């Protein structure tokens, strides 16, 4: 019942770095949870990254360490910064307050040297 | 200090949500409403959040006096009642609460009784009658200290004197009575405050668990039910032992005491709600000795057997 | 081993375990003349619960069942089960089944049913815990409405309990007169003891709630042993009792000064050194320290 | 509102024994407690010896040792044993389920 939306996905190099950007259509201060998810060409939905309100965050161990999962403090907006992206982490990025919300269009990531 | 849940089955809990016991655990994967229900909130270090309180007899109960009878056109007798907070004090507005402790969280015709006992006498008057709360109402304003009400009698209400409202029910869940169970009310009548926070599952998978009772109508045709994050009692439990949680994700076993073995398994959030990977809808068919146990601490990647 | 504890609960954090009400004022009444045998609220401090008493704050004088029959006086018969649905089993060594309630009087309340989308119904109704068609030990009641059609046969049905319809001397409210469970005349069985007073000086000690009233005059009350919450908590601990009576201190939560002490014997009772009737003049949010174990004869200071 | 009697008393010498018994119009085993008092003159009654539902005792620690209660439960009788009695057992002795339950006449013991 929450609309979503994200974007600044692209084409990177490898090594390079993208920040991602979530909007959502109420407080996300009045979620439990955020999180950050991605899907593989003939993948599934994967958890990539959630944090919680007080801003305790958690991570997939093959991002741990080049993600970093935050809000914005002045707007109602969630982000993902991925840092030495890899060519593995290719995939559609989506944003959601939890998976039974219906999910927003995703931003497509693609970590090409082509 | 352990984190530990209480040795309680099924039979043995109510709702935190309506006084009611619990009669099923029960899943609704498909449901994409906003879950953030103010009663029965309650953190696993045993933080109480919404309105939570800790009485059974205070969960969706009023207490106050009523100030006058008030037009209304409609079928039935209409009166406004100051609201007090349940130990009878005067409710402060401006409490970082979203209303008084104990107010309902759903949308809906409530169903109860309204008494009196007068306060001069040597013995003084009672009264006490049917009485219907619609919390969808813009009169509905229990953040302000007002609510009204409705009787089907028309005269047999005292002003200026205590007054308890008794919730049983629903009166009605045809169209024109806007039950939605996850549908909070304009508390103010305003935007709403200090509300505790939405729920949902995080990992993919998984939907919330919920302890279901059954609320009694007083007519019409349905089969209403009230869902809670946790009963009363693990709200009672977790604040009486107000234990450390040492990550965000308690793994619990629901387990059968006669066998020994676990029937399934679930995700306990540090915010007070279960998870469960289940991909169907309805009732949990599980044996009625059965209870959930603490196993351990984990986070929001450790993957559930389905159930 | 595991040691012995109370729940730590003001006392507007706690609730009556023989009617569904908060507690309100704690309460003595040396003068009494009443044998004190309660059913409900009944609790071991090693937490074996006793008489009619079960866990649910729900299940306080609630009835569960089906409408068999429309039977001067409009009535119904209604088979009552356990409060978990199933069928109750009259040869169970308990007086009634968990939940019964342990006083005569007209206990008035709402019952609802859902036909077996369904049909429903809600009606205001009184149940006479003094008659002789009060007999859940038998697995039947009665009960009335004032309405006289809209109650279904057969179908599932439930009594919510709200308060007493009268006080007025016809209506033969007794809080210590226990209902006859197996209807007129009939041995009630397996009873919680009675409680009293060992020491002399010394009172019962009760949690009060006031009831509320469906009509007519008067300010009636319930006087439970221990609170539910207590009931509860002793149950889940089992904490082995190492004497007859446990020395308790009803203590000021922010500064930890002691208000009053008192006993709290191992049966499930209250006592304390008092010698006046009426409502204890304390702080509402006091509560209830275990200070050590002790004997009956330990000498309290007075209150 | 239950009738106790109770009786056994006497005189006796130091040293001496008595049984004191007390018969209750009521079953004893309805009953939390049953206990020993007594009282001497001038003064107010004190408790003795207290035996419980199951058969548990106490005792003041002025007759500890020298003192037993007992019940007969399907008799309905509690029981009093005292030996080596001293001239301070002097005084009435009643037993009662509790304090706030009317008394019996008592029974004088005198040790002299
Ligand atoms: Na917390």
């Amino acid at each position: 019942d929450v609309q979503l939306v994200e974007s600044g996905g692209g084409l990177v190099q490898p090594g390079g770095s993208l920040r991602l950007s979530c909007a959502a259509s109420e407080s996300i201060l009045s979620f439990n949870h955020m999180a950050w998810y991605r899907q593989g060409p003939g993948e599934q939905r994967e958890l990539v990254a959630v944090i919680t309100r007080e801003g305790s965050t958690d991570y997939a161990d093959s991002v741990k360490g080049r993600f970093t999962i935050s809000r914005d403090n002045a707007k109602n907006m969630v982000y993902l910064l991925m840092s030495n992206l890899r060519p593995e982490d290719t995939a559609v990025y989506y944003c959601n307050r939890g998976i039974s919300n219906p999910w927003g269009q995703g931003t497509q990531v693609t970590v090409s040297s082509h | 200090k352990p984190f530990t849940l209480p040795i309680l089955t099924l039979g043995e809990l109510t709702n935190s949500r309506f006084p009611l016991p619990i009669d099923v655990l029960y899943t609704n994967p498909n449901e994409s409403a906003i879950v953030q229900c103010q009663n029965g909130r309650c953190t696993l270090d045993g933080e109480l959040q919404g309105t939570t309180q800790l009485l059974p007899t205070g969960i969706c109960a009023f207490r106050g006096k009523v100030t006058q009878q008030v037009q209304d056109e409609h079928r039935g007798t209409h009166w406004n009642m100051t609201v007090t907070n349940l130990n009878g004090t005067p409710f402060d507005p401006t409490e970082d609460v979203p209303a008084p402790l104990g107010t309902p969280d759903f949308s809906g015709q409530i169903y109860g009784v309204i008494s009196q006992r007068n306060t001069n006498t040597n013995l003084p008057a009672n009264r006490a009658h049917e009485a219907v709360i619609a919390t969808y109402s813009p009169k509905f304003t229990p953040k302000l200290g007002n609510i009204q009400f409705s009787t089907w009698e028309t005269q047999d209400v005292s002003s200026g004197q205590p007054t308890k409202f008794t919730p049983v029910g629903l009166a009605s869940v045809d169209a024109n009575s806007h039950f939605d169970q996850w549908t909070l009310p304009s508390y103010s009548g305003t935007l709403n405050m200090n509300l505790a926070p939405s729920v949902a599952p995080v990992f993919p998978g998984e939907c919330l668990l919920f302890f279901r009772s059954f609320i009694p109508l007083k007519g019409g045709y349905g089969n209403p039910a009230i869902d809670c994050l946790m009963p009363q009692e693990w709200v009672q439990h977790l604040y009486q032992e107000s234990a450390p949680s040492l990550s965000d994700v308690a793994l619990v076993r629901y387990v059968n005491p006669e066998t020994g073995r676990t029937l399934f398994e679930a995700k306990l959030h540090r915010n007070g709600f279960l998870t469960v990977a289940r991909n169907s809808a309805g009732p949990v068919v599980a044996p009625t000795n059965g209870y959930f146990r603490f196993d351990s601490w984990v986070n929001q990647f450790y993957t559930l057997a389905p159930m």
